């Protein structure tokens, strides 16, 4: 499934994802996309940042449905 | 956010549903309009994400010091951009327990839960049913305080529908006829008159004192009449 | 977002405006566009007559939706 990425207010390109992909793995390919490490990235959706190790299904994200990540 | 069944909740998607759809419960930073902020608890009523600022949190926006939430509803039927919201319908819940309609007896889903002492339960076909008859028949009831409403379809007290986007369940043009009317009660009801020039009808709030009405630059038609027989205005008694 | 506001002749008018904007701000823009000073326009969403203080957000006025605007004759 798709998963839109707002990165810091930024326009929310999609990312392809598994059901099982997990929230680090999500982390990388945004950090690979903008640049920047993987760990000072948080994923805010749904009033809760999702945690590393939840898998993309576990947090109940829609398909097409947007996530904010943010820095530091 | 998600998993909360305050039972899906149910929105009213004006495009390109158009029609009462289960929504989706979201919540971004009442400041910068972000979907950045992080609840601290979350919502546990309607109260809560209905009235504005009544729950807190932390903006993780980088120059953001807001803390206050802004919960925004979106349509569950289709992917929705980040602003494309849509109205919550909070008296409409998942007839998950069978609850026949109070009008039809039917059991149908969703159904609308009138906020009576007695939570009267309808189902939509009959809400509509129950809003276009009412409509059409000049039976809304006029609240200064809520505005031009439905009591519970069984006529308990203290019922009047306070989420006035309920009425989208009238269809679009009904709808618009619903504000049209809305709209003039509200003008009568604070004393104003409608001006009964053919193919005018402008609500005017003249002077409680005042029987010359003018409807007066580009919104009135120029009419100038007497407020108790409505004919061109006149000196002394009418007729 | 755009909103409408119609008198009850129909007459319609759009504004930009944010679900943020006050019913003041309204006004404002309606005064801008139309030339009624504020204190004559009475604005009206589903037959409750929107305050001042109040934003659209608050009265969860939708995009695309309509205000309806009746005059305070004082002459
Ligand atoms: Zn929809
Ligand atoms: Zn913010
Ligand atoms: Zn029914
Ligand atoms: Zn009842
Ligand atoms: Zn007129
Ligand atoms: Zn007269």
């Amino acid at each position: 499934m798709i998963v839109f990425v707002r990165f810091n207010s930024s326009h929310g390109f999609p990312v392809e994802v598994d059901s099982d992909t997990s929230i680090f793995q999500l982390k990388e390919v945004v950090a690979k996309r903008q640049g920047v490490p993987a760990d000072q990235l948080r994923v805010i959706f749904a009033g809760k940042e999702l945690r590393n190790d939840w898998t993309v299904q576990n947090c109940d994200l829609d398909q097409q449905s947007i996530v904010h990540i943010v820095q530091r | 956010l998600t998993r909360v069944d305050l039972n899906s909740f149910y929105v009213y998607c004006k495009g390109p549903c158009q029609r009462v759809q289960p929504g989706k419960l979201r919540v971004q930073c009442s400041t910068c309009r972000q979907a950045t902020l992080t609840l601290t608890q979350g919502p546990s009523c309607w109260d809560d994400v209905l009235i504005p600022n009544r729950m807190s949190g932390e903006c993780q926006s980088p120059h953001c010091p807001g803390t206050s939430a802004e919960f925004f509803f979106k349509c569950g039927a289709h992917p929705t951009s980040d602003k494309e919201t849509s109205v919550a319908l909070h008296l409409i819940a998942t007839n998950s327990r069978n609850i026949t309609c109070i009008t039809c007896t039917d059991v149908r889903s969703p159904v609308l839960v009138f906020q009576c002492n007695s939570r009267h339960v309808i189902c939509l076909d009959c809400f509509h049913l129950y809003c276009v008859t009412r409509l059409n028949d000049r039976q809304f009831v006029h609240d200064p305080q809520l505005g031009y409403s439905l009591p519970c379809v069984a006529g308990c007290p203290n019922s009047l529908i306070k989420e006035l986007h309920h009425f989208r369940i009238l269809g679009e043009e009904q709808y618009n006829r619903y504000q049209q009317y809305g709209a003039e009660e509200c003008v009568l009801q604070m004393g104003g008159v409608l001006c009964p020039r053919p193919g005018c009808g402008a609500g005017l709030l003249p002077e409680p004192d005042c029987r010359k009405v003018t409807c007066e630059n580009g919104l009135g038609c120029g009419f100038a009449f007497c407020r108790e027989c409505k004919e061109a205005y006149h000196e002394g008694e009418c007729s | 977002m755009q909103i409408f506001v119609k008198t009850l002749t129909g007459k319609t008018i759009t504004l930009e405006v944010e679900p943020s904007d006050t019913i003041e701000n309204v006004k404002a823009k309606i005064q801008d566009k139309e030339g009624i000073p504020p204190d004559q326009q009475r604005l009206i969403f589903a037959g409750k007559q929107l305050e001042d203080g109040r934003t659209l957000s608050d009265y969860n006025i939708q995009k695309e939706s309509t205000l309806h605007l009746v005059l305070r004759l004082r002459g």
